[PDB]
């Protein structure tokens, strides 16, 4: 394809069939996402970032915008959808998609299912790109429904936790391979 | 010097223009001491706020109000002795057509000739789809809502001076903020501020601070303050350039709430920029990103009044944010804190003098000629020394004064 792909920590290329943990680019942000309550909502879930370096969080499985497998790699700038490959006390869809409401003043990436789907049905739609111009394998992500925007997390423990959302500063990423489930 | 934030993330929406609206508080404005006032991005965006600009020389299609109005604004703060710096927003830029691709990236500069018309050359190497992978890689980090520009083009820089220089003598702006100055490289800030004289600049350079298990921030943020000293060193610290002291606003959110004694480095120094390089750090309680109606990194809305005991009588340069001083009735408050800095000389390079720092306490003297105290700790008297006098006090804050 044309967009470069996009690299784990040891240099490998991502798979759409395998599972990775987004870690901080620099430990002193934290350590890996997970998934967390908050807000006073038990359920559906938030993706949270996990506060301390040594934790690894949950795998997560990236995949091509549902229609567009080829060769099992994840490339920049392309369309995916995020799901972390774990289970919870919800019992609902774990896959991630930008929520359509605001908690606490705030725009947050959570779990579950789309509480009120658009007409594009693109809440769900994230790109990995590069976090600069540089040639260090570093990215963000971003949720790209009808526009892209960065994403950042909200790191003051407002709502219980640290939650991954449309904030600054934006969250600069690595991903190390993770064990299969 | 004290700066002033002249709006906040609603501005826009205002009825009748924001410039207009502003015009009726200049003469509180000027009143209060305030001498620099920062005024939201100008140009037609694609965004309301406009931090998605377009036609960089278009001020008529901005939601804040037109060219003349803009004008007229400047004019009286002017008149009133005050600056006006405009927020320079260039890492990113919308593109006003579509090219072959289908993909918006020709860009119009508001003029009818050639002035800001490039085209997806002038677009960052990398950043996908706009780029057409001709121009150079990104010289900082990329903006993902929209094309980055190539700040290494040679046509880019100089017609950027151009509009920066025309910003300065046609509209009479005196000075810059610029956004999202981690987009670019210091070498880049560099050749606009060179090339633009301007009389005072203040960059936004915002990155996560250091963080424990807990989930609050550590002690101790070197690594994070030497990054704005480094940006700083490398533009030239004998320049206008200065940026905003993230640091101490990171720490001071959560210190405010019972753990007062972040605000002591192990050196007895201040712990954010201003413990190191304060002539080059611009403090704040809130922005229009960090609070307002975005709530990024909002300051405990019950203390805002000890955010401003802190940074108007400390080294630095303090910004004012504008809900603070007109919507939440804290303006007489606020007035006469700025009144006690004005009077004493207190500067950007004030000395500090930490003299205790304890979860309850934060008491320290400043040029020897004014002393603030945060917390709640109710009797403080005996740690006040003589030929002092109560200058302002108010919710866990108070302030004494030499005389
Ligand atoms: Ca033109
Ligand atoms: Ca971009
Ligand atoms: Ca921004
Ligand atoms: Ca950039």
């Amino acid at each position: 394809a044309d967009p470069p792909p996009v690299h784990d920590t040891d240099g490998h290329e991502l798979r759409a069939d395998a599972n990775y943990y987004v870690l901080s680019a620099n430990r002193a942000h934290g350590g890996g996402l997970t998934m967390a309550p908050g807000h006073g909502r038990h359920c559906p879930l938030f993706v949270s970032q996990d506060p301390n370096g040594q934790h690894d969080g949950f795998p997560v499985r990236i995949t091509p915008y549902g229609v567009a497998p080829s060769d099992k790699i994840i490339r920049l700038s392309t369309d995916v959808r995020i799901s972390f490959r774990a289970y919870t006390t919800c019992l609902q869809s774990t896959e991630w998609h930008i929520d359509s409401e605001l908690a606490a003043g705030r725009r947050h990436v959570i779990t579950g299912p789309v509480k009120d789907p658009s007409p594009s049905g693109r809440e769900n739609a994230f790109r990995i790109e590069k976090y600069s111009g540089a040639e260090v394998h570093e990215y963000k992500l971003m949720s790209c429904g009808d526009w892209c925007q960065d994403l950042g997390v909200f790191r003051d423990l407002k709502g219980g936790a640290w939650f991954l959302g449309a904030t600054e500063p934006y969250h600069v990423v690595v991903f190390k391979k993770a064990p299969p489930a | 010097q004290v700066l002033f934030q002249g709006f906040n993330w609603e501005s826009w929406k205002h009825n009748g223009g924001w410039y207009n609206f502003l015009m009726g508080k200049v003469d509180d404005i000027a009143a209060a001491g305030i001498t620099h006032v920062w005024l939201p991005p100008a140009s037609q965006s694609v965004a309301e706020q406009g931090y998605m600009p377009g036609r960089l020389y278009d001020l008529d299609a901005s939601k804040y109000g037109n060219k003349a109005q803009l004008k007229s604004l400047i004019g009286a703060l002017h008149g009133k002795g005050v600056k006006a710096i405009a927020d320079i927003v260039i890492n990113h830029r919308t593109a006003e057509h579509k090219d072959g691709r289908g993909i918006y990236c020709i860009f119009e500069g508001g003029t009818p000739d050639a002035r800001l018309d490039w085209g997806p050359h002038m677009i960052c190497r990398d950043d996908r789809p706009y780029a057409d992978g001709t121009g150079n890689p990104d010289t900082g980090a990329d903006f993902g809502a929209a094309p980055d520009i190539d700040h290494l083009n040679l046509r880019v820089q100089k017609e950027l001076v151009e509009w920066l220089n025309w910003l300065k003598a046609d509209i009479g702006f005196d000075g810059w903020r610029f956004d999202f100055a981690k987009g670019y490289s210091a070498d880049v800030a560099k050749i606009y501020i060179d090339r633009s004289e301007p009389s005072f600049a203040v960059a936004e350079i915002w990155t996560s601070l250091a963080y424990g298990g807990d989930g609050k921030p550590n002690l101790n943020q070197d690594q994070h303050r030497q990054e704005l000293v480094n940006w700083v060193d490398k533009v030239g610290g004998k320049g206008p350039a200065t940026t905003f002291d993230f640091t101490t606003k990171g720490i001071l959110n959560v210190a405010v709430e019972g753990e007062l004694w972040r605000l002591r480095g192990t050196d007895g120094k201040a712990p954010g920029m201003i413990g190191w390089w304060p002539a080059k750090a611009v403090t704040f309680v809130d922005n229009h990103d960090t609070g307002s109606t975005q709530h990024m990194w909002p300051f405990p809305s019950d203390r805002v009044m000890q955010g401003y005991a802190y940074i108007l009588t400390h080294p630095g340069t303090p910004c004012i944010f504008y809900d603070h001083f007109f919507d939440w009735g804290l303006k007489e408050e606020i007035d006469r804190l700025v009144s006690v800095r004005t009077r004493h000389g207190i500067h950007n390079e004030s000395k500090l003098q930490i003299i205790e720092a304890d979860a309850d306490l934060y008491l320290a003297e400043i040029d020897g000629k004014v002393i603030v105290k945060l917390g709640p700790r109710y009797d403080v008297g005996n740690l006040i020394p003589g030929g002092f006098k109560v200058a302002a006090h108010g919710n866990d804050y108070a302030v004494w004064e030499k005389i």
